[PDB]
């Protein structure tokens, strides 16, 4: 598959995201199984831009939660690690993949 | 015989689309697409069906159409099925293209090309009546200037009267015909070569086809209807010729 | 009386049947005569009064 | 080196980036030339990168004419100026897999940095995108290809033929085949007006036998209560006095009302139908004078429309021979050789006014004089 | 229809035994099983034809 | 672009109408416009000739639509009275046709004429 490949590429951000203590193993496995189901739904046979939109909503909300736990737990804004630009890099990848797989919807564009 | 008013049964034939009209003497008959008007002056069967409706059929005069003689002499399979798209190199007038159109039916299309002008305006004035045909008034020797308006036909047919018959059908079939698709050509011996006779010129033309990658599979001569023409049916292989 | 009469209500539906087949053949003739200017709508509308 | 492809389609122009390349040396193999047929490998090979639809119908016809003579146009030059990159002279110049060597030099003249190519690789790549058709375009359009190409084909054919759209015989065909059937329908519905107004006034079918003036005076007198106004009946129709005193001496009568009102509606509408006939006959009289004037002057207008209706079309009548213009009824020994003379003179006039571009009346007039001299031979 | 109306039971036997209908015709031999889908028509003559097939 | 486009020049005119006179003496020719179109839509026609100066031109211009549909060559000739003198008949015939017959001794000249006029058109 390739869903296994995308999921395996998103592992080092959760690696340093647990290595710094702002996400413990239970809830990072929770967000990883939720992203697993979302990503298989994205790379199904006949997916939809609604699925792309709500997966993007999940990634933006986990980015907001990561910034909130960073300003609450570590009390610093930018952690100068892999954990900061990774979610925006993934959102860029999802928007590029959505505009490749579905190019006629100007709402998504 | 077969005067206007007799009752004739309409039995179906092997080639789906055409029908045998068995009376006291038999006819070959195709189910008319636009009812109410003959196109080149042929007689029409008219059956009633049950809200009472009335659908009509045309006869297929084999002395004035090419492939009707091949059908009545008996070809193993054509490729003019009731769904396909059919290209018609050398569509003279309505007199055969209307028959190929109403064999093809309301879903498939018939792209009929023609080089001359006065048969062109006759073809267009016929073509406004039934909608499943496309009249093109371009030379069949240049399939790159009507490449804009057709695409991926499913069987070509050929009646052009030029001694580069094989080059015409080879260029039109490379440009338009899909793979594993049919090609039914109608060679006129006295037209394309007057010096040497019929079987030699047929063998030379079918050798030119199997050089241009059409694998031929049927040759019929249609002798009791026209003289020294032949129908050559072939597939377009392009992959696994042997 | 002759206001509860039936020999007009026979010919009323005789008129309705003849007028029905007349409206049908006039629909066919108007459809083909306007179709010689515009064929692409006789297949997309079917209601002849809307036509 | 095939990296851009140009396809032309009857809804718009498409330009495809060639992602990876086709096998050039083995390009006659079965396992390569089935990949063009199947879809799961062709989109591995060609993706859509631009599709600009010409939206005007006449601009589509003009683009089709400029391609069919092998010349660049505004929309094609526009999308190539947009999509084709300036390959700088250090690297290369860009390549473009177009469909024909007649078009080739006309884009090489306008764009210097492009380089057209049509070998059999461009031929069967364009063949593959033509075969797969709509499923490549992934929804960047509004409208399927076949109806658009039907319209574009009919327009391109008529623009090549420059077919005169004023030589219109189908109008005269439908005119006379409506006119005779409409006379029959007026007569039948006027028999229904007679048979329905008989219950109110049965001594009117004797006095007023004409269908149109019967319907108009049925529109005039509603119920049998007129009895005085004599000075309107010569207008609506001496016999005024007969219908006035028969409006009180007859009394074969049912007194019914709502049916009389619908009789009135029916009668005024049948009168409208008679007005429509009395104008359509004059319409096809002058349209017979416009379309087919020599045959009109020779044989008469409605006899001419009947004869073209029997033939089927004016061109079919002309390509009929001059001995097979035998039609029964029309062209009414010494009673037969004149009809044969009129027959082949009618075929001669038919040939003149059909194969002319737009005909005159002088040959119809001298044909009339020739056949009148042949009649005065008797 | 399944009851076959007896008229298209008459004339199908007629055209099946067509070979002995007039002793100047001699139709070629064919078995002619009855088709289970078949209609009954009427030859509309051509309007430009008269006196020879009307 | 006139209405009588394949108009033959002088030497081809003279050879096609001496072939006309040989056919008329061999009983293989049909004289006149309506017998020409009758033999044309019967099919027996090697080639047909029209005259390009009849006073209505359309009375023989109806023959192109038949002949180039049924695939038989056709040629205009600049004089109806010369074609009448060729056919060997008093009045000027304006549209002649040569029937097809493989039992006629002018088959070679007919085929030479037909090849020349197919190259002309």
């Amino acid at each position: 598959s390739k869903t296994r490949y995308y999921l395996e590429q998103c592992i080092p951000e959760m690696d340093d995201l647990v290595e710094k203590g702002l996400f413990t193993k239970n809830e990072v496995s929770l967000i990883m199984k939720k992203r697993t189901d979302f990503e298989h739904r994205l790379n199904s046979r006949g997916s939809s831009i609604n699925d792309y939109i709500k997966y993007i909503n999940y990634e933006s909300n986990v980015n907001k939660l990561r910034a909130k736990r960073c300003k609450r737990i570590l009390q610093v804004k930018k952690t100068n690690s892999l954990s900061d630009w990774s979610i925006q890099q993934r959102i860029g990848f999802i928007y590029q993949r959505g505009t490749n797989k579905f190019p006629q919807d100007l709402k998504f564009w | 015989g077969a005067r206007g008013g007799a009752k004739v049964v309409i039995e179906p034939h092997r080639h789906a689309g055409v029908y045998i009209a068995r009376g006291k003497e038999d006819l070959l008959v195709t189910k008319n697409m636009a009812p109410g008007e003959s196109v080149y002056g042929e007689k029409r069967i008219s059956v009633e069906e049950p809200p009472p409706t009335k659908v009509e059929y045309r006869v297929w005069n084999p002395f004035r159409s090419k492939l009707a003689a091949g059908i009545m002499g008996g070809l193993d399979e054509l490729f003019i099925a009731p769904g396909k798209k059919v290209l018609y190199l050398g569509a003279a007038s309505g007199t055969s293209v209307s028959h190929v159109s109403d064999v093809v039916g309301p879903e498939g299309v018939v792209y009929a090309v023609e080089f001359s002008h006065r048969p062109g305006r006759e073809l267009i004035s016929m073509a406004k009546k039934r909608p499943n045909i496309i009249p093109i008034i371009e030379d069949a020797r240049h399939p790159q200037k009507y490449r804009m308006l057709i695409g991926m036909v499913d069987c070509v047919f050929a009646d052009v009267a030029q001694p580069d018959q094989a080059r015409i059908i080879a260029l039109n079939s490379h440009m338009f015909l899909k793979d594993q698709g049919g090609v039914v050509i109608s060679i006129k011996a006295n037209c394309i070569d007057s010096t040497v006779d019929a079987e030699t010129v047929f063998a030379r033309e079918v050798q030119k086809l199997r050089e241009e990658r059409i694998k031929p599979l049927e040759q019929l001569t249609l002798e009791p209807y026209e003289r020294d023409h032949c129908i050559v049916v072939g597939r377009y292989m392009r992959s696994g010729l042997k | 009386s002759a206001d509860k009469v039936d020999v007009m209500i026979i010919q009323a539906i005789a008129l309705l049947d003849d007028l029905d087949k007349e409206l049908n053949t006039y629909a066919m003739r108007c459809k083909e005569w306007y179709g010689w200017h515009f064929p692409e709508l006789a297949k997309i509308v079917t209601d002849s009064v809307a036509y | 080196p095939i990296e851009y492809l140009l396809f032309e389609e009857p809804t718009g122009y498409a330009v495809f980036k060639v992602k990876l390349q086709q096998d050039d040396i083995g390009s006659r193999l079965k396992e390569v030339q089935e990949q063009i047929n199947d879809f799961g490998a062709f989109t591995k090979l060609i993706e859509l990168v631009s599709f600009a639809p010409f939206k005007g119908a006449a601009e589509a016809l003009e683009n089709a004419n400029d391609i069919s003579e092998g010349l660049v146009s505004e929309s094609l030059k526009a999308i190539l100026d947009l999509n084709l990159p300036k390959a700088s002279s250090k690297k290369k110049n860009i390549t473009l897999a177009i469909s024909d060597k007649n078009l080739g030099p006309s884009i090489k003249e306008e764009f210097p940095y492009v380089d057209c190519i049509s070998n059999e690789l461009a031929q069967d790549l364009i063949r593959g995108v033509r075969l797969h058709g709509e499923k490549l375009f992934k929804g960047l359009q509004s409208g399927d290809l076949e109806r658009a190409q039907l319209g574009l084909g009919h327009a391109y054919s008529r623009a090549k033929v420059k077919f005169s759209v004023q030589k219109n015989d189908n109008h005269i065909i439908q005119a006379i085949a409506l006119l005779d059937q409409l006379d029959k329908d007026i007569n039948t519905f006027a028999m229904r007006v007679k048979e329905w107004y008989g219950w109110h006034f049965p001594e009117l079918a004797k006095l007023v036998p004409d269908n149109y003036t019967f319907a108009k005076l049925v529109l005039f007198i509603k119920d049998k209560a007129s009895l005085n106004d004599d000075s309107l009946h010569d207008l609506a129709a001496g016999i005024a006095q007969r219908v006035i005193d028969n409006a009180r001496i007859s009394m074969g009568q049912d007194i019914s009302e709502t049916d009389m009102e619908n009789v009135c509606v029916f009668a005024q509408r049948v009168a409208s139908l008679a007005d429509y006939r009395r104008q359509l006959y004059d319409y096809l009289c002058e349209k017979m004078h416009t379309v087919a004037p020599n045959l009109s002057e020779l044989i008469g207008e409605v006899i001419g429309a009947r004869l073209i209706s029997h033939a089927g079309s004016l061109t079919n009548l002309s390509k009929q021979a001059a001995s097979t213009v035998q039609i029964l009824g029309a062209e009414k020994k010494n009673k037969g050789r004149i009809s044969r003379y009129l027959a082949n003179k009618c075929s001669m006039a038919s040939r003149i006014d059909n194969y002319s571009e737009e005909p005159s009346n002088v040959f119809g007039s001298v044909l009339k004089k020739q056949v009148e001299q042949r009649l005065e031979f008797y | 229809d399944d009851n076959m109306r007896r008229e298209v039971q008459r004339d199908l036997l007629l055209i099946k035994h067509r070979a002995a209908l007039d002793p100047k015709r001699h139709y070629k031999k064919q078995r002619w099983e009855v088709p289970e889908r078949f209609a009954i028509g009427t030859i509309i003559e051509d309007k430009s034809e008269f006196y020879s097939s009307r | 672009n006139p209405k009588a486009f394949p108009l033959a020049d002088a030497a081809l005119t003279q050879q096609i109408l001496d072939v006309v006179q040989q056919a008329a003496n061999l009983r293989q020719l049909k004289k006149g416009a309506n017998e020409a179109t009758k033999t044309l839509n019967r099919g027996i026609s090697e080639f047909i000739i029209m005259a390009a100066d009849c006073e209505p031109i359309e009375i023989l211009l109806h023959l192109p639509l038949l002949c180039e549909d049924k695939n038989v060559p056709y040629v205009f000739v600049p004089s109806r009275v010369a074609l009448g003198r060729a056919c060997g008949v008093s009045r000027p015939v304006i549209a002649a046709s040569i029937t097809t017959n493989d039992a006629s001794a002018i088959k070679t000249q007919i085929y030479a004429v037909k090849d020349k006029i197919e190259t002309l058109l």
